[PDB]
């Protein structure tokens, strides 16, 4: 009390306070290099004269160092908080590997001094977000997605399935589908553009083929504007259910790995049999890359269309998709049952880094 | 350790508590059945096995009206319950007008349902 509930992002820092709506400081995991030493939005702001450089790669620290100056722009200058005087809440991607656990660890008790701290696996604080103990977790971010399969509050690890692929592939992809209209999206500030203009325009198409038609004949019915920021206005058709749907038909950016609804139905598939029609029931989403409209009821349709008959398909699609790993993580370090959680410094000053294991 | 988690299963029986602002709070017995639509709960049921051990059997039931952080914690609440219990128990959630047979059981004169409850934790 108060904790502090971080969730690191491929693309998105989500941090904030213990017993919180929403994180009240969003920004890009993003070190500007012209160390560092820019991080953040100022480092998107002035990267005309930088370089970006991203710690966390699919979901997964590479680099510590930069890693560890994220941490630092987050306590100091987002939060404003003294981390020795708070306890640490982390989150980790699902089948992280222990090396990096025990860095993680070592870092905020070594670097930062804090107090307690404790790791959570992203896509379990989403499905409590959702006020489930049992499901299946699709989550999407910007550098990975994550299929986890979660039985009575604990990921079943051998059904876990991974694709790299997520939303700043999409953005590339919407890239290329500007490229052979004419234009050459390339800069730093063009790709975030770009990427502006998938999130406000695109959707899902629950038949592709009959969108694809549809935007062939009736364009009318498609085509949306959307102002540059130099003030010029670009047309913007099929490339709205187009890129998406990439998601569901990787081989259209040219990857070889199943689409979303069959990687998830491949999961269930690696459970026990006994708990496939609960896991099924219990479709959640979460990421920034579920958000596309339509995309619940879509995936809903292939998922019964691969189910066994007469199996209850349901998706759920919260409002508050991009936030709902830092939510969960914010309920869970706000229980009253959750001070006898923390990894205290005695704990790790006794054990080591190795002290995250239990 | 939490004592509410201390009374939990020590015999068999009916022991119901709400989610009262990040906390695990008894609910009076004589209010057992009398669930707010606005609030969470958690609910164990005890049975002693025809062999000495104790079968246990945990329900979170989800009022209509309750806010995320109470459904958020009654499920957080459960898995903690659980392993206390080394997960020893079955999980079961529970939907305002959807519960199970044997939640539903568990209340001889059955369900009651009822407007309000405590404000969100939030
Ligand atoms: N409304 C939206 N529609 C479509 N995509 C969106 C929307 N909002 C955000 N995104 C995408 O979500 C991605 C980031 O989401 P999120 O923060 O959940 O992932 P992350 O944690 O940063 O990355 P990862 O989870 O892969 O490590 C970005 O690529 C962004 O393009
Ligand atoms: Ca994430
Ligand atoms: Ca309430
Ligand atoms: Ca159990
Ligand atoms: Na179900």
């Amino acid at each position: 009390s108060i904790a502090l509930v971080v969730d690191n992002g491929s693309g998105m820092v989500k941090s904030g306070l213990a017993g919180d709506d929403a994180p009240k400081c969003v920004f890009p995991s993003i070190i500007g290099i012209p160390k560092e030493c820019y991080v953040g939005d100022e480092a998107q702001n002035k990267r005309g004269i930088l370089t970006l450089k991203y710690p966390i790669e699919h979901g997964i620290v590479t680099n510590w160092d930069d890693m560890e100056k994220i941490w630092r722009h987050t306590f100091f200058n987002e939060l404003r908080v003294s981390p020795e005087e708070h306890p640490v809440l982390l989150t980790e991607a699902p089948l992280n590997p222990k090396t990096n656990r025990e860095k993680m660890t070592q870092i905020m008790f070594e670097s930062f001094d804090v107090p307690a701290m404790y790791v959570s696996i992203q896509a379990i604080l989403s499905l409590y977000a959702s006020g489930r103990t049992t499901g299946i977790v699709l989550d999407s971010g910007d550098g990975v997605t994550h299929t986890v399969p979660i039985y009575e509050g604990y990921v079943l690890p051998h059904a876990i399935n991974r694709t790299d692929m997520a939303g700043r592939d999409l953005t590339y992809y919407m890239m290329k589908l500007f490229t052979e209209r004419g234009y050459t999206f390339t800069t730093t500030a063009e790709r975030e553009i770009v990427r502006d203009i998938k999130e406000k325009l695109c959707y899902i198409a629950l038949d592709y083929d009959e969108e694809l038609k549809k935007s062939e004949e009736r364009t009318e019915e498609v085509e949306e504007m959307y102002e540059l920021p130099d003030g010029n206005l670009i047309t913007v058709g099929s490339e709205r259910f187009r890129c998406p749907e990439a998601l569901f038909n990787p081989s259209l950016i040219g990857r070889e790995c199943p689409g979303l609804h069959i990687t998830a139905y491949q999961s269930i598939m690696k459970c026990d049999i006994d708990i496939r029609k609960e896991l099924y029931n219990n479709i959640v989403l979460s990421g920034g890359t579920t958000m596309y409209n339509y995309i619940g009821e879509r995936l809903t349709n292939e998922m019964t269309s691969l189910a066994p008959p007469s199996m209850k398909i349901k998706v759920i699609a919260p409002p508050e998709r991009k936030y709902s790993v830092w939510i969960g993580g914010s309920i869970l370090s706000s229980l009253s049952t959750f001070q006898k959680m923390w990894i205290t410094k005695e704990e790790y000053d006794e054990s080591g880094p190795s002290i995250v294991h239990r | 350790e939490h004592p509410e988690f201390l009374k939990a299963g020590k015999e068999p029986g009916l022991q119901i508590w709400r989610v009262e602002k990040f906390d695990l709070v008894p609910v009076p017995p004589n209010l057992y059945g009398d669930f707010f639509t606005g609030d969470a709960y958690v609910i164990l049921k005890t049975v002693q096995l025809r062999n000495g051990n104790l079968q246990y059997d945990l329900h979170y039931w989800l009022g209509n009206e309750c806010s995320q952080d109470e459904s958020g914690a009654a499920a957080i609440f459960t898995v903690q319950l659980d392993d206390y219990l080394n997960g020893r128990a079955v999980q079961h959630r529970e939907v305002q007008g959807f519960e199970s047979s044997t939640f539903s059981g568990y209340f001889k004169s059955g369900l009651k349902y009822k407007k309000g409850g405590v404000a969100s934790g939030f």
